[PDB]
């Protein structure tokens, strides 16, 4: 699960080394930055249903064709799977804010996504519309502090770029 | 590998749950006490050569048959392997302490080790005694109560870190028994 | 791998026998009906993406726990692996149909697979249901009785080819149960 | 067992590919050519004893030294093993005509032959004399059609070249 | 691998003992009789092709089912493998005789061989008969009592060398039964 | 265990070869040289305690600091381990004289020695002082014949160079 800790430990292990100063110094960065990301994670945890509804709504408002026969949102059960998928990504963003790295997105959300969405004929731009809507809907300092926004937005761009 | 944070994430994910305030107080403390954790890891790595040397010598002086012919430490090649294993084990326990999670130790060091020692004829009981001695040394260093050396720290309570590293050392015996 | 022809050769060789007229009428029919075999393989490969997609989605909509946390299809990585396995299996069944012999499927796909699925925790019962759905799809395509798509053929009886491909799909379940 | 089918299947598998048009088109060649080779195979199956007797006889007529003390045909049991070996090759030629490829010769007759014949001090030219005699004894259209002869002769040259 | 000398060293080392006069008379004889050992190894390597050929042919003429279809010597590929195995075994027995110790044979040839033959379906009983024939040939050559060929030696007693090579051949059967 | 025999056998095995003339000829060297080395081995076996006492004494006479608190000979049990180690090397030299190669030193005395002596803070020069003392104490023909001395001295230099 990529994070500050796991990156430095993996690198030391690959070299047969004990932890040393740059490893400990890297981890001091955790101690400084954790407040901003854990603020974003808590805001997310506390309000994900409303966030996910707005994001899924924006997807379908942008792409009404999705609701046509044979398209990815042709019926209610498929529509609900779409909002569920937005909820999964938001939960993984919460996980990345907690871990302080992209590990939970990389492992549980991005790896194999291309193959899945292509095979199941789910258009990537619809996912990107959801995540981008959320990134641009973010309101600082209304919703959270500036640095909590930066952390939150970084993971949303990371996912967008991963899908693009 | 997981660390303390990704451990919580794994547990939450099993329930499809977000990590929110209630679950976050423990990780908030983990962070608030983070300098102590860095100091504890520093006190081990800074004395790692002496630890391994003293622990493996201690195993032998308690069980001197280990260096008789047919003993598993007999010959330089065997003594060098054993010392190497002592340091490897310490290195992985030191990763577990820095990460606040045993998974790097279990996954990369402990898995396969009993079978291997069984296959080679490395005595798992003497192995456990070397590991118990490093445990004793590690707790001493983390609490700055080593008899032969002191290091420099702002005064405070590191009981939990000492307990935690002891649990990692205790994992090695469990895996190899 | 063997094909229909080399299968007969293997059986004859076991008896140190030449292959002569009596044994050759079956292979003569195999050849006389060869265009049908090519058409049957064409009707599968031309719809292979839709087959795999629909079969694995069908497995899941029947057993939605597969996509709960801890389900074997949960996460994109697992869903992608499963879809990949669905296509691999179809690809090897399609080789068996083109060759008129199961050996390529048994030797290169089925051998080792039960142990592997057991080791990974891939549920062999859900695997069998995905495979049964592809069986249903394959028979439909070969007999041009698919509900959502027709292809182009000179009219004739392809019952035997449909039966034969079904026997190859039925091999996969047998190997993994 | 090398044939039209196994070559194209192996190649597609090595690439992770479904069968595609050139694979099916290759196999159409089976449907065209099978009549000529299956004619040769049936003629062979029906008359192998006479063929093998003529071929083994020609070997020993060409190489009378084989019957001297310490040579490969020094007694009757060794002589009979020689005609048996000619019969094995002819049976494998029948198998190649049926399969439409060299697989049965390659696998069961050629692979390891050099080592065996050298170790057991069996002269290769005696084998070649048998097979070449059969190739040149072939009589078209007396024995079979021109294209059945071409198929039959191709496998006999293939074996000769394999031994040379 | 060990040789006759390092064998004694291994045994002494087990007791932390120096090798001195008492233990050295055997190795002194080993050396004094060393030219005989060289001649014995020469008489085998100089006839090795004929030995293998005759032994494997002898296995077959005694058990002609080996070359029936389904027999383990059937096809050139199988016959070539068997002949290859015959020569490998002889080569390792010839190393053991040159070294005056079985360890090269046991470690590099015999270990793993039973399992392998079991896995492949190579008949271990026929294998033993081929090996017994090479034993008979080897003893004959070392004592210059082969019926079809004599070699050149200063006259003397090579009973011990013949006994010793027979013990190495007898190791192969023991390992594969 | 490296020796004349094992070197030539290993090389033939690596090539898939039967023993051949240069292999047998190499081993004739055993038959010529064994007398000189077995003389040295017997002299050693018969007098190792006296040899080892002189060598360990010379180590500590050269390096009195070894007996200071925290050094490698700080107490009697550690001192006795030092003479024991000299005895082990001498026993391995006896083994090399018997085998006719460095195998027993390489395998049981040299391999891993650097790591062990560095980790346990045992100074290499103290070992070298012991072994060199023995090499230079050797007295020919008082102690053994000239060629037995050459064999004995070769293994002592080999060990010195291995530690340097
Ligand atoms: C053989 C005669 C023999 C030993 C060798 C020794 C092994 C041993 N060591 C301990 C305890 C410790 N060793 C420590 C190591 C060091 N302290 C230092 O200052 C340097 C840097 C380093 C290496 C010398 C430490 C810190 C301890 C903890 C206790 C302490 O500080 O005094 C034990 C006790 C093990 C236990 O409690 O189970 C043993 C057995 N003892 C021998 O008998
Ligand atoms: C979940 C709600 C769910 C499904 C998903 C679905 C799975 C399923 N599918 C079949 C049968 C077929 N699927 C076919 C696939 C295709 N036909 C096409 O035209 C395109 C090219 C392609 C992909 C869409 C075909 C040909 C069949 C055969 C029957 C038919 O033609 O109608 C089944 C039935 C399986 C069986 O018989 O055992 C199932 C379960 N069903 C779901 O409930
Ligand atoms: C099948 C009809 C059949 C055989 C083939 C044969 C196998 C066989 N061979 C022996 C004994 C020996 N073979 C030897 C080989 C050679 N001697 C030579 O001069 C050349 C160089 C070389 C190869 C031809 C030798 C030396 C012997 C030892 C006896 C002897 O010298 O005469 C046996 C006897 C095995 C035994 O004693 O258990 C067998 C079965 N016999 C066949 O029936
Ligand atoms: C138990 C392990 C110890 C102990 C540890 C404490 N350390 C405390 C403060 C502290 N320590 C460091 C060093 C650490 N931080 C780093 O960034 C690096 C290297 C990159 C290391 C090794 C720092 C920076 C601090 C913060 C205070 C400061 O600026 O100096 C501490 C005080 C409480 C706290 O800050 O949490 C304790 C108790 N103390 C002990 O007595 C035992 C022996
Ligand atoms: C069951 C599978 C089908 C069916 C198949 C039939 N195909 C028949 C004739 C035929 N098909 C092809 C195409 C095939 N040959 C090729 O070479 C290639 C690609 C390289 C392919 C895909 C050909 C050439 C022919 C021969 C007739 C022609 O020239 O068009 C056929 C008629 C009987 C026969 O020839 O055996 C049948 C029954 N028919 C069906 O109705 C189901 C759906
Ligand atoms: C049983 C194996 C034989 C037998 C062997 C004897 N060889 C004797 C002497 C001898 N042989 C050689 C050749 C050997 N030494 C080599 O260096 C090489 C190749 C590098 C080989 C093959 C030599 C040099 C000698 C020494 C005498 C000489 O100079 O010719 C021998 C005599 C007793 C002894 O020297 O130990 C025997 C008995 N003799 C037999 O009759 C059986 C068949
Ligand atoms: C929303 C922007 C889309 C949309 C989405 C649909 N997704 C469908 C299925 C599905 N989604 C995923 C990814 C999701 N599952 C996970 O486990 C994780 C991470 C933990 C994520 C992000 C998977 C793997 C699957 C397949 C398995 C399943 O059915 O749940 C889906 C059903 C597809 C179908 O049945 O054909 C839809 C409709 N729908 C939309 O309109 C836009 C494009
Ligand atoms: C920002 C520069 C604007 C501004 C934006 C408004 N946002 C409004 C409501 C709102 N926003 C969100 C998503 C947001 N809440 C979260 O908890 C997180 C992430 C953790 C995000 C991105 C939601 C769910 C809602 C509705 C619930 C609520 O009111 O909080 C809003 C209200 C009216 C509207 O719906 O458009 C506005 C106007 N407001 C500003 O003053 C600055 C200029
Ligand atoms: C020392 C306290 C023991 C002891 C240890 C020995 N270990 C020997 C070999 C060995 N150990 C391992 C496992 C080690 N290697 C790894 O990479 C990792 C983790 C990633 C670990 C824990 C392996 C794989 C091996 C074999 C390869 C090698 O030799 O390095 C060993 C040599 C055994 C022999 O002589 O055959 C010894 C002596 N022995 C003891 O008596 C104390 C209890
Ligand atoms: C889909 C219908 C299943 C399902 C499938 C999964 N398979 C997973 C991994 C996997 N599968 C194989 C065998 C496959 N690879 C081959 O090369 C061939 C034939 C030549 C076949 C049939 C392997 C070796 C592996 C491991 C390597 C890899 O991951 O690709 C898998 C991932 C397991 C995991 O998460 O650890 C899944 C989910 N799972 C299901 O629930 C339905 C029933
Ligand atoms: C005829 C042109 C030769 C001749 C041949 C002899 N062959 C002898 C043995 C033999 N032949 C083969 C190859 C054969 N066996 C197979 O399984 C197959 C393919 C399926 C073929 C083509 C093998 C493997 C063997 C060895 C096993 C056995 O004895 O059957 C043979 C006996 C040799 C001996 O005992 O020394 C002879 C004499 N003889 C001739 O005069 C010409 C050269
Ligand atoms: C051909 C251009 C000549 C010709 C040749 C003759 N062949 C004679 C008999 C014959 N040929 C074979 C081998 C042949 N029969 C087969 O079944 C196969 C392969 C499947 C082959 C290669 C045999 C076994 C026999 C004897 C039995 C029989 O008569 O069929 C033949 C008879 C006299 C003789 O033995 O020399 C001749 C003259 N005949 C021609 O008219 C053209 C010019
Ligand atoms: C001959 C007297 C036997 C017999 C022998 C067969 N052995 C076959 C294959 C084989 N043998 C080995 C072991 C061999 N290779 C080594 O590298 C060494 C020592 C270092 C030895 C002793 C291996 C690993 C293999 C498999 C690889 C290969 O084929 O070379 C074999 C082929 C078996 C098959 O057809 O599948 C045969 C026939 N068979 C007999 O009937 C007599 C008793
Ligand atoms: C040599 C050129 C000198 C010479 C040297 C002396 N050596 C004396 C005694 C002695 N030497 C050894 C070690 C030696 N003995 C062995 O068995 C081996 C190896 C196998 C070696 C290297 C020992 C243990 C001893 C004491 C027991 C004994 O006397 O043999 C010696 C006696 C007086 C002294 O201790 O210094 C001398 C003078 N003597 C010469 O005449 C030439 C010039």
């Amino acid at each position: 699960m990529k994070s500050v800790i796991t990156t430095v430990v993996s690198a030391a292990d690959a070299a047969g080394r004990f932890p040393s100063n740059s490893d400990l110094e890297s981890i001091q960065g955790n101690i400084q930055r954790s407040a901003a990301r854990l603020e974003a994670a808590e805001k997310l945890a506390g309000n994900h249903e409303a966030v996910v509804k707005e994001a899924g709504d924006a997807c379908f408002a942008k792409y009404a064709y999705l609701k046509n026969p044979g398209e990815a949102g042709e019926n209610q059960e498929k529509i609900n799977k779409c909002y569920r998928d937005v909820d999964h990504y938001m939960r993984l963003v919460n996980y990345c804010l907690v871990v302080g790295g992209t590990g939970p997105l990389d492992e549980w959300g991005i790896a194999g996504a291309r193959e899945v969405y292509r095979t199941l004929n789910l258009p990537t731009s619809a996912y990107v519309a959801s995540i981008a809507y959320t990134r641009d809907r973010l309101c600082v300092p209304r919703d959270m502090s500036a640095q909590a926004g930066v952390e939150f937005s970084a993971y949303l761009d990371y996912l967008i770029n991963a899908l693009s | 590998m997981l660390d303390a944070f990704s451990r919580v994430v794994v547990n939450s994910d099993a329930k499809a749950a977000y990590v929110g305030g209630s679950d976050l107080q423990a990780l908030k403390s983990f962070i608030a006490d983070g300098n102590k954790r860095l100091d504890a890891v520093n006190s081990i790595v800074s004395n790692a050569s002496c630890m391994v040397s003293d622990a493996v010598s201690g195993m032998i002086c308690e069980n001197p048959g280990l260096i008789s012919p047919g003993g598993n430490c007999y010959t330089n090649r065997r003594m060098a392997a054993c010392l190497r294993d002592g340091e490897i084990i310490l290195r992985y326990v030191s990763y577990a302490l820095l990460a606040g999670d045993a998974s790097v130790l279990e996954d990369r060091c402990l898995n396969g080790l009993k079978e291997t020692y069984i296959a080679l004829g490395v005595p798992t009981n003497s192995s456990i005694r070397a590991v118990s001695i490093m445990k004793a040394q590690a707790v001493a260093f983390i609490t700055n109560t080593a008899t032969e050396r002191k290091m420099s720290f702002a005064a405070g309570d590191c009981t939990s870190l000492a307990s935690e590293v002891a649990s990692y050392f205790d994992r090695v015996g469990a895996a190899i028994s």
